[PDB]
RNA sequence: CGACUCUUAGCGGUGGAUCACUCGGCUCGUGCGUCGAUGAAGAACGCAGCUAGCUGCGAGAAUUAAUGUGAAUUGCAGGUUGAUCAUCGACACUUCGAACGCACUUGCGGCCCCGGGUUCCUCCCGGGGCUACGCCUGUCUGAGCGUCGCU
RNA sequence: UCGCUGGCAGUCGGCAGAGCGAGAAAGAGAGUGGCGCGGACGCUACGCCGCGACGAGUAGGAGGGCCGCUGCGGUGAGCCUUGAAGCCUAGGGCGCGGGCCCGGGUGGAGCCGCCGCAGGUGCAGAUCUUGGUGGUAGUAGCAAAUAUUCAAACGAGAACUUUGAAGGCCGAAGUGGAGAAGGGUUCCAUGUGAACAGCAGUUGAACAUGGGUCAGUCGGUCCUGAGAGAUGGGCGAGCGCC
RNA sequence: UGCGAGUGCCUAGUGGGCCACUUUUGGUAAGCAGAACUGGCGCUGCGGGAUGAACCGAACGCCGGGUUAAGGCGCCCGAU
RNA sequence: GGACCAAGGAGUCUAACACGUGCGCGAGUCGGGGGCUACGAAAGCCGCCGUGGCGCAAUGAAGGUGAAGGCCGGCGGCGCCGCCGGCCGAGGUGGGAUCCCGAGGCCUUCCAGUCCGCCGAGGGCGCACCACCGGCCCGUCUCGCCCGCCGCGCCGGGGAG
RNA sequence: CGCGACCUCAGAUCAGACGUGGCGACCCGCUGAAUUUAAGCAUAUUAGUCAGCGGAGGAAAAGAAACUAACCAGGAUUCCCUCAGUAACGGCGAGUGAACAGGGAAGAGCCCAGCGCCGAAUCCCCGCCCCGCGGCGGGGCGCGGGAAAUGUGGCGUACGGAAGACCCACUCCCCGGCGCCGGGGGGCCCAAGUCCUUCUGAUCGAGGCCCAGCCCGUGGACGGUGUGAGGCCGGUAGCGGCCCCCGGCGCGCCGGGCCCGGGUCUUCCCGGAGUCGGGUUGCUUGGGAAUGCAGCCCAAAGCGGGUGGUAAACUCCAUCUAAGGCUAAAUACCGGCACGAGACCGAUAGUCAACAAGUACCGUAAGGGAAAGUUGAAAAGAACUUUGAAGAGAGAGUUCAAGAGGGCGUGAAACCGUUAAGAGGUAAACGGGUGGGGUCCGCGCAGUCCGCCCGGAGGAUUCAACCCGGCGGCCGGUCCGGCCGUGCCGGCGGGGCGGAUCUCCCGCUCCCGUCGGCGGGGGACCGCCCCCCGGCCGGCGACCGGCCGCCGCCGGGCGCAUUUC
């Protein structure tokens, strides 16, 4: 029953709420677990970057954020094809591709472009067969220097 | 303090697996403490109790210099019975006193191949154990 | 406890009539359990009033600044003499409060010599009050893992570890502290200040650095000072019987009428 | 004075509260995450020198083999080239049960092959192996005034 | 208790000088010229002290508990087999009270104070739950179907067992002799008298030891009845059903 | 003449009433039913009315002394 | 309702909201989700992890709009608007705890005069808050006259009450 | 008539296989209430929930747009925070109620049919030979048998693809075996007092162990042992040791499978129907002139179709490509096999069940369902004498204790027996005031001390003063020296942090070594901070050292008795 001035409240309390209560106990555990699994995999690919691909430069859709950029899902054919890079050959040497993305503007394309481009000429090649280098290969000097890098591979920053 | 995580501190869990403990944990853990001579020319301090072992009685009513030769030892009470630890009973019979082994110092040992392999690995751990403390 | 404890049975009230008390009870049958009540507080079994669910709120939240002014106040308090003592520490040998040591501690790997240490710093008589006061817990502790009690020893604050911890782990009432990671829980316990702690140099000197000065923030914290002062002048005698305050003060009337 | 009744205290009963214990619960978390026609889950009946229940086991029946261990088990008896425990990968595993020759009394069968009867001449007796439903691929034997071809 | 939102940091001491209660505001004001070594208590200021007035109370509200119970973090160089918890007490006391502290006795392994924290935290009632014990009370009652007596034996023991005699009853639609359903060892023998047989028992369908059910020709097994029930088929979301 | 006032939040219980002097409606009347004003009982003990929810006096912390209210002073039973 | 005694036995936990109190920071604040380093499943750190929540701006159903002005100097169409340039620049009345000034005065012989302290008629600047009057923003109504241009329009903007 | 194909369809204890049933905490698909709330009740709520049925896995389901949007656009699925108690729904009442965008966890994409081209280039089974084998596979041989043209395999799938032509580049792929090099499971081991003395029934208690405060400690967790143990025992700690078995990531050898790419131009090819969509009906949803699903009727097209949150027509845009399929991770887990822990309960509690518990027991059945822990350190469980038929007693004995005697730890209350004391015709009990009698206590029974002084007997190494040494407290009007400042001022000073303050080089893009543009680095400037130098101010009462002066105290001499005690 209604008392005094207050506020009229509608608690969704009617249902069997209590048949069905989701408690974070193992919160911890879920996190040491994940953290685990990323150590795992992080030290199962030796010397490719723990963060994963490459990942190309977006804009945010509605007039909300549409101001600022943030990762994407891959590079497009277009911007791919323009770098020079191949469909096949993009993703095993760690380059995201994506098919469904357009490309609208010029700009985009183009600084994506460049991501692209000075990604591929940062990279570095191990030869398929330890004792045959071939031609698109790194050599023996930063052979010997390759490590990983932690967190994102380029940060985006806007 | 333990650190392992898989064992327990529990003080119910030990007691059960204590008090149901199989036969062949029995016998570890009905283990008594070797003489001073015996420990000294031997490099090992302590070592499961057998049938026809000699020893003393440290404490209690029995407690003594006297040497006496293990009987039987009763697991399934965690007792030995030494051949002169008995009193009297009502009617006239003579009953042994059990005593448990960890009160009880041996001081001689009956030897066989098994028996001395067990002492000569228990000395190489702990020499071992030494060589890697220096 | 067990959700459904008490509402294993099925039963159901007598109702009126039959000369007995509109409580339910259990449904026929030869033997003790038979009409004898089941639901409800007050019966030999059944529930209890509020059946204690999990999801209580078991833990609580506080603010980041007010954990560090805090661990500010824990650490201010314990660099004062009588604070120390009224926490019951045996400090009377002390050369110095604050107490630091040498960096070559860090690298200790035997507790022997660690016990060596405390006696050279004449703070053995505190684990030696800690020895004295081992004992057995009161109560039903002791058949829940925590049957021995005893009291809290001096904190050891080190900055990198190099076999501190494995040296001093066994002494008891001894506490390790890495001093980038200071928690209220050990460096006050009860709730009360005045921890005897013993630095080590390196630490000491990067405590500034993780704290701030009064003219420069913290170096390793986001955005973090020292908390201000509501008087900065704390001696109230001093402060009473000065010349300013003597002044300008009417005579006292200690006539007793 | 006495009996009877009432109160208090001592002692003694009836009764089993309190206190101290705890090989049990409850809750949280971690890892794993595995049944069955090669017969499961469940059930029935049996197995110990003295054994009712519980436990374990299956006519090899409170266990066999193997490995580790290394002198016991024990309430009373009995008599180290490995007792006892644990592990468990070899072997074995009664009757029902999806339950499978038909029915569920444990009744009635059929077929093939062994050993008695016989001296295959059949019966009669004992033993062994098959004999359920659906469905797939292939095999064999078939059907149709279904579509044809040669006669 | 409330009010005065009163007073007290002035314990200002030989580096001294003792004051602030008295009708009527405000200086124990500063300067310029004309020997003997001495002096109680106090003020956990969340304390201490001084005046006044006041004190009923159900429903209800608020404050204080150095009231009480269990557990956790601190702390008492706490207590304890020279005796902890618990329990009893015509013993000594404290507190307005909740309660508490000592002494004695019994007991035989743990317990408490202080600062904080947490709660399944205080019972006279609910025809409350469970367990136990009274008065009633050595009371009601041990009255359906005619009935018993004598002697002996065994036995520690006989109204009740067994043997003999006598007197009665059932009266062949039986208180007789035998089966079906149901029961499941109650059947037979030996032994016992703790418990049970609403008195008792030397007896028992009680308890403990052992025994005991034999089929070509008695029944089941075989047949079909009223009916039940598969496969083909149909229906069915489906277990399945018709 | 007397007295320190103003002001804001949050708020429990209650929402069956009853009695008496004077006023008063229905009814023959009622320890009946219904109103007005004030005071009580409910929530309240104490002295008197022998006895009593509301009548007369008087309202309450634990005590010593004194004096009164209403009502009393043959005996019960303090006081002619 | 109640023979008697012992033990048990009934305002709890979660979520939301409101107010009051205590703490930290403060036009900001808060990592709770994620990540990095026996007790510890704790604790510490992140700031280009503040995404986000609440607050900092309201009003209208919505399209939407969105929180002081006055003076000086002259002109264009007395005043008024604009061009201009400058100046002041963020209310008023009453009551207000406190603070400021000060006609004079607070004695140890008498006069003059110094310093410090103190009291003080009267006069002031006025906190928070209350009452009242004005002002500004959004909706709506009534009455009116001007201004703007990339598109001079069923356009846009502005005033008074 | 017969014979032979093919198509449909039978029968086999034909050869070889496969399904059934169980559990069901988590998941997938159907079916699906009513208590209850609305202060009544019928729509609504409860609630796509309980009950019912079917089906799995170690997770399942979903999943690579017939998507979201309207931006300068994002880009499979799943989970978390927020969006948000919001848009919306609702006898517009009670109530119910999402999604996009943004931040994270995880991150992975692929395959057919169809259109086409390759002499069916494809697959299965039987028999034989060699190899391997407890996952039945590898090679070879069969004028061996079948499936298949009513379509097997290779290329190839919307991101386009194929073929031809020309350029450039390329021989680093995989698996089946054999061998070699450096986590898991099991087993056995690894420090130090039973030291001296002393309590006890028993010590793990108490005291001690030096000038090394007994010994070990990377081991002071825990449990056992006749109370209470770091050193008696098992363990605990250790990137400690030894011994077996299994796997992986690695290495080499044997054998087998494939002879494979990219760019440019030309020519061709390009898609899923009783489905979409429409009408109506029923259920569902926040989805409102109809979100999703289903029934029945109508029933498509190919610059087509779907969507673009209000029905409709016309007209431009945007974005996808349905009616075929596979797919790890992040996610769920009150059942199961093992584990670890707890501010939890402590035998009327905690699971119904601490114990021969889903047991005894009750019901025709479906089902219902308890009560029940503790001698002692060790049975040392009471021999023996005696009365009795025996139960049951009296002695005796064990034990520290029978005041622990086989349902035996402690042993409360109600109720009962007896002993003692007291009392007794208004049931008893109760409040206030005394009195009497008892039981105990006071350890009552000749009753307080405490300072100063006077007098009398005593006894000391003995007072004041003086000297030597040490320590301490306060000062130096302004002694000298330091240190600090939540102070300031300078600087021909040497740096770190930040800046929405400005401007030499490199990288990139667009231009015939060039102009202009974008990203970064460098430099200057500003503010703050740290440090070195110099100067003021303040402090040393959260923070001092030395010399001097005064005072006090202690120790030692000297004091020698009208002093001091
Ligand atoms: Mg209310
Ligand atoms: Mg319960
Ligand atoms: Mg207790
Ligand atoms: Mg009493
Ligand atoms: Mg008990
Ligand atoms: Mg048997
Ligand atoms: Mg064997
Ligand atoms: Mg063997
Ligand atoms: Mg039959
Ligand atoms: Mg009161
Ligand atoms: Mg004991
Ligand atoms: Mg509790
Ligand atoms: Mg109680
Ligand atoms: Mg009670
Ligand atoms: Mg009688
Ligand atoms: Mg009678
Ligand atoms: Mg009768
Ligand atoms: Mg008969
Ligand atoms: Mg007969
Ligand atoms: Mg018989
Ligand atoms: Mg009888
Ligand atoms: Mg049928
Ligand atoms: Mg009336
Ligand atoms: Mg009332
Ligand atoms: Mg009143
Ligand atoms: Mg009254
Ligand atoms: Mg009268
Ligand atoms: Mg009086
Ligand atoms: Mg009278
Ligand atoms: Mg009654
Ligand atoms: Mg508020
Ligand atoms: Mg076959
Ligand atoms: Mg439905
Ligand atoms: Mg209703
Ligand atoms: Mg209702
Ligand atoms: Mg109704
Ligand atoms: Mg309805
Ligand atoms: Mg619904
Ligand atoms: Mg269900
Ligand atoms: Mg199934
Ligand atoms: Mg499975
Ligand atoms: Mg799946
Ligand atoms: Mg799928
Ligand atoms: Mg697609
Ligand atoms: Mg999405
Ligand atoms: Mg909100
Ligand atoms: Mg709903
Ligand atoms: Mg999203
Ligand atoms: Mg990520
Ligand atoms: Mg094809
Ligand atoms: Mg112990
Ligand atoms: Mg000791
Ligand atoms: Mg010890
Ligand atoms: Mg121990
Ligand atoms: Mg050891
Ligand atoms: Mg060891
Ligand atoms: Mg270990
Ligand atoms: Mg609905
Ligand atoms: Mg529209
Ligand atoms: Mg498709
Ligand atoms: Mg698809
Ligand atoms: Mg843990
Ligand atoms: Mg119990
Ligand atoms: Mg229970
Ligand atoms: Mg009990
Ligand atoms: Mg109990
Ligand atoms: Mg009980
Ligand atoms: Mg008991
Ligand atoms: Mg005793
Ligand atoms: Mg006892
Ligand atoms: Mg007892
Ligand atoms: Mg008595
Ligand atoms: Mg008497």
């Amino acid at each position: 029953a209604p008392s005094r001035n207050g506020m009229i409240l509608k608690p969704h309390f009617h249902k069997d709420w209590q048949r069905r209560v989701a408690t974070w106990f193992n919160q911890p555990a879920r996190k040491i677990r994940r953290r685990k699994a990323r150590q795992a995999r992080a030290r199962r690919i030796a010397p490719r970057p723990a963060a994963g691909p490459i990942r190309p430069i977006v804009r945010c859709p509605t007039v909300r954020y549409h101001t600022k950029v943030r990762a994407g899902r891959g590079f497009s054919l277009e911007e791919l094809r323009v770098a020079g890079i191949h469909k096949k050959v993009a993703r095993t040497i760690g380059i995201s591709v994506d098919p469904r993305r357009r490309n609208k503007s010029t700009e985009s394309l183009q600084a994506n472009v460049q991501r692209l481009k000075e990604y591929r000429s940062k990279l570095v090649l191990f030869p398929r067969k330890p004792s045959a280098p071939k031609k698109g290969d790194s050599s023996a000097e930063e052979l010997k220097l390759a490590t990983q890098l932690t967190g994102p591979v380029m940060p985006i920053r806007n | 303090m333990k650190f392992n995580p898989f064992v327990t501190s529990d003080r119910s869990k030990n007691r059960k697996r204590h008090f149901n403990a199989p036969s062949h944990i029995r016998r570890k853990i009905m283990s008594s403490p070797l003489s001073k001579e015996l420990r000294q020319k031997y490099n090992v301090r302590s070592m499961p109790i057998r049938k026809d072992d000699e020893v003393q009685v440290v404490r209690g009513h029995y407690k003594g210099q006297q040497i006496g030769k293990v009987v039987q030892v009763y697991r399934k009470k965690y007792v030995i019975y030494i051949e002169r630890v008995q009193r009297e009973k009502a009617n006239g019979t003579t009953v042994h006193v059990g005593i448990h082994p960890s009160k009880v110092v041996i001081t001689r040992l009956k030897l066989d191949k098994d028996r001395k392999k067990i002492l000569e690995r228990k000395a190489k751990s702990r020499q071992v154990g030494k060589e890697k403390g220096k | 406890v067990s959700e459904l404890a008490g509402h294993q049975t099925s039963a159901e009230s007598w109702g009126t009539g039959r000369a007995v008390a509109r409580i339910p009870r259990v449904r026929g049958g030869g033997t003790h359990r038979s009409g004898q009540g089941a639901f409800g507080n007050m019966c030999r079994g059944g529930r209890m009033f509020a059946p204690t669910k999990t999801w209580r709120r078991w833990h609580r939240r506080v603010n980041t600044t007010q954990k560090r002014y805090a661990i500010c106040s824990a650490l201010a308090a314990s660099a004062l003499p009588a604070l120390v003592m009224s926490k019951g520490h045996r400090i009377e040998e002390v050369p110095e409060l604050p107490l630091v040591v040498e960096d070559k501690v860090e690298g200790y790997k035997k507790t022997k010599e660690a016990v060596l240490l405390l006696k050279k710093l004449k703070a053995w008589n505190d684990i030696k009050k800690v020895y004295a006061s081992q004992r057995m817990r009161a109560g039903k502790g002791k058949m829940r893992n925590r049957r021995r009690i005893q009291r809290r020893g001096p904190c050891v604050i080190y900055n990198e570890d190099n076999g501190i911890v494995k040296a001093f782990r066994n002494i008891p009432g001894i506490t390790l502290l890495n001093v980038t990671k200071l928690n209220i829980l050990k460096l006050a316990p009860g709730g009360h200040v005045g921890r005897f702690c013993i630095w080590t140099e390196s630490a000491f000197r990067k405590l500034d650095d993780l704290y701030g000065t009064w003219r420069k923030a913290a170096s390793l914290k986001s955005n973090y000072n020292l908390p201000m002062h509501k008087m900065l002048n704390t001696d109230l005698s001093r402060i009473l019987k000065s010349p300013e305050i003597q002044r300008a003060l009417r005579a006292p009337r200690k006539k007793i009428h």
